[PDB]
């Protein structure tokens, strides 16, 4: 059963990552993994408002910039909408419900609200460079290569929504409804969990940061500068994001915390390592749908291809799953430029005794 | 549409593939070389009816500025991309003509002295062909190569 | 079945305040209720964190502060601490499964992201004016008044969790599991909520408002300044949430959005009135915990408890519902500072002709 307070006095300092009686106040004195504390400060202070960054210069430039390339920005933007418009409400249904421990609650909260504000800033920059923003946006919602992985990551959730609500509505082992037997076990959803997450580290890793160059792409084309100082800022209050992805899978794995879960690291770990490996193919093909008319004075095909490669096979080789792709060095450096820390004696004494 | 004049003299759209692949030619066989990285780098300004050599020309230049300690490669990078340019803009195609064939030509031309044509026949110009390995070309680094070109 | 992303594209323009195909995308092009809209961003430009405000002087305040008084403001501060700890979560479980349009949505995570932050402050307060923050939380977790509303209005929630969680898990009628027969019907869920949320117009406009004038007492004594300070910045960020929930509660009424809620608001006037009234009563008794052990130079029980008349009386007459304490006119004025704005010819021509 889920209570907005739970009635006992627990120590959170004991209380799992996930699946611990939910917590009974909002304290901050003292927690069990600093880390999530400090994600909240430095988010906190990170805090902006999209309304601050101007955009006019920008309008003109779409108005100029070439069709194969008006393309690929209107479509790229398009795939970041989506990504945030769904991650904003996520966090809060899937995992709320399980959060166990104080400081991890706030963050979730917090991590959250982060995202409502990129929801808000692309649409403050749908309005400056288009005549209408409905057109752009009813297609992020009805569209083909759109839809594709929409499904895909947004499915995870709509799991743990259901699977997690049954552990509570219900108990375990058989309950039959309407002649149909569906089976609550703890450890069944342990797994929908470690596994729904796992799907977070790479859409607010991977998925994202490679959106990312190709909007900071026409920024060392001297085009469109506002969205790329928005969407710096982004990348930053990102990279937070994955950090604690990773810290609350690595913990999880580790069973320091969890001692069940250690064991379904195992018995996952060619699980999450599809899902990481496979969706990042999903990428690859989106670049064909961006330089499908033409390529661009920075980047085509070939190269944000190279990107993926370059960047799962690090970024998994930090959750501790296993490297697929091949190694190689960063196609583009210049995109780090992005994510750094965003705004005389003469005497005859000494002479005399050398002998020439 | 988009214009472009070749260096043969007619005229083409733009083909913003075409470059990537050169300088592909160049990153062949090579690491910490990024192809997007030079492009971004030479701040390429394109204009009508510009000439394909001087679109060449600018990576040639930029290739050779990301020649860093961290980069040892670059320094080979853009050597690729400038024999390139050289060869063509002397033989009117990336492959250069017989040992004999040239010699002759040039001759009569003022650059080259009549004196080879006469102390050699044929036969031994063309034997002499076999030792040329025009593929050497490619064993140049930028430093040496820019040089050459003077 | 609740999704994290809905496939369908619905016009959001008509989609109801609740119960509505789960937003799809996150837009602000437009809205169909441009108050929501509004709440964000007043909010949003009213950030602040409460570490700004030093709370030096405050410390020695509270050890001279007498005994009877001593009482009466660490004992105010675990009722505060309480109410928002758990509203903090409250909003984001219980409603946004609920949310069907895109302004409500953000404003949702907005509403329960400012609540975090008063969270956070009362935690930085108490580490300076108390010598361990541990022996005061885990009082607000187990003490005899605390517990006696805490599980009042926080049961409202839990509620709107199960009841909305079968409404998706499960269809309607009669589903039986281990030889029980729940129902779920539409109505019996459109009800769960109108009536859990009047209890946070509650929670949020009278209940806290009256926990602020014990707080803002010993600022008009020139003491716990910082705390003052803090607490006013709350009563602001606490204005913009009583008044989207009247906003909801009256368009859901009216039935201009939802015309079925329109008859289930006269099935409930006198249900929801009963709360309202009830409730209110609670406070007037915690004063009594207050002023067990001596009065305040600031104000006493009989005081604070002419209050909750006064504020609860017109806080009503907002909503819609009957008014049942006596009128009168506010006993403390001096409050108001605190949620207002928080930082010769002479002639003979004219003589001649008057006739003495
Ligand atoms: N249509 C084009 N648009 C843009 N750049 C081009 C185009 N065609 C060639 N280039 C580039 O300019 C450079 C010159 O190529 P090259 O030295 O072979 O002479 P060319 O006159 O361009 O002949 P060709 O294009 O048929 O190979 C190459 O680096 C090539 O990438």
């Amino acid at each position: 059963a889920y209570t907005t307070f739970s009635q006992t006095k627990n120590d959170q300092l004991k209380e799992p990552m996930f699946f611990g009686q939910p917590v009974n106040v909002a304290r901050y004195d003292q927690q069990k993994y600093d880390i999530f504390e400090k994600l909240i400060e430095k988010q906190l202070s990170f805090f902006w408002r999209p309304e601050e960054v101007d955009v006019s210069r920008d309008r003109i430039d779409y108005q100029a910039l070439p069709e194969h390339e008006k393309h690929i920005f209107i479509s790229n933007l398009k795939y970041q909408t989506l990504l945030d418009s769904i991650q904003g409400r996520s966090p809060n249904v899937a995992l709320l419900p399980l959060i166990s421990i104080p400081e991890l609650e706030t963050w979730v909260e917090t991590w959250a609200f982060s995202e409502t504000i990129h929801s808000r800033s692309y649409t403050h920059i749908i309005r400056n460079i288009v005549n209408d923003p409905s057109v752009v946006f009813d297609d992020i919602v009805t569209n083909e290569q759109i839809q594709k992985r929409a499904e895909g990551i947004s499915s995870y959730y709509d799991e743990l929504i259901e699977m997690t609500s049954y552990w509570h509505l219900l108990g375990e082992g058989t309950h039959t409804v309407n002649g149909k037997t569906v089976t609550v076990s703890l450890r069944e959803l342990k797994k929908k969990l470690y596994l729904c997450l796992m799907s977070v580290n790479a859409l607010e890793a991977i998925r994202f940061y490679v959106s990312f160059a190709c909007s900071f792409a026409f920024a060392e084309r001297e085009l469109m500068e506002g969205n790329a100082k928005i969407i710096r800022l982004i990348a930053r209050d990102e990279a937070l994001h994955l950090t604690g992805t990773q810290h609350m899978l690595n913990l999880l794995r580790s069973g320091a915390d969890d001692p069940e879960m250690a064991e379904i690291a195992e018995e996952c770990k060619q699980e999450c390592y599809d899902l990481f490996v496979q969706a990042a193919q999903q990428e690859k093909d989106w670049a064909d749908y961006l330089f499908r008319d033409g390529s661009m004075i920075g980047l085509n095909k070939d190269i944000l291809c190279q990107y993926v490669e370059y960047i799962t096979n690090i970024r998994m080789q930090a959750v501790g799953l296993d490297l697929p792709f091949q190694t190689r060095s960063n196609p583009i450096p210049w995109i780090n430029t992005w994510l750094v820390s965003d705004n005389s004696e003469v005497d005859t004494d000494d002479l005399s005794n050398f002998q020439l | 549409n988009l214009l472009v004049t070749k260096r043969d003299g007619s005229t083409e759209r733009i083909n913003l593939d075409k470059i990537h692949r050169v300088l592909d030619w160049a990153a062949e066989g090579l690491h910490n070389v990024s192809i997007s990285q030079v492009e971004l780098r030479s701040h390429i300004q394109f204009y009508d009816g510009i000439k394909t050599s001087d679109i060449h020309e600018t990576i040639i230049k930029a290739a050779a500025d990301l020649i860093s300690r961290d980069a040892p490669d670059y320094q080979y990078l853009a050597a690729r991309l400038a024999i390139f340019h050289l060869r063509k803009k002397a033989y009117g195609q990336f492959e250069p003509p017989a040992l004999y064939d040239h010699v002759v030509k040039m001759v009569e031309m003022g650059k080259y002295d009549n004196h080879l044509l006469e102390d050699y026949t044929e036969e031994e110009f063309k034997q002499m062909d076999t030792f040329i390995d025009h593929d050497r070309d490619m064993t140049f680094s930028y430093a040496a190569v820019k040089q050459l070109e003077g």
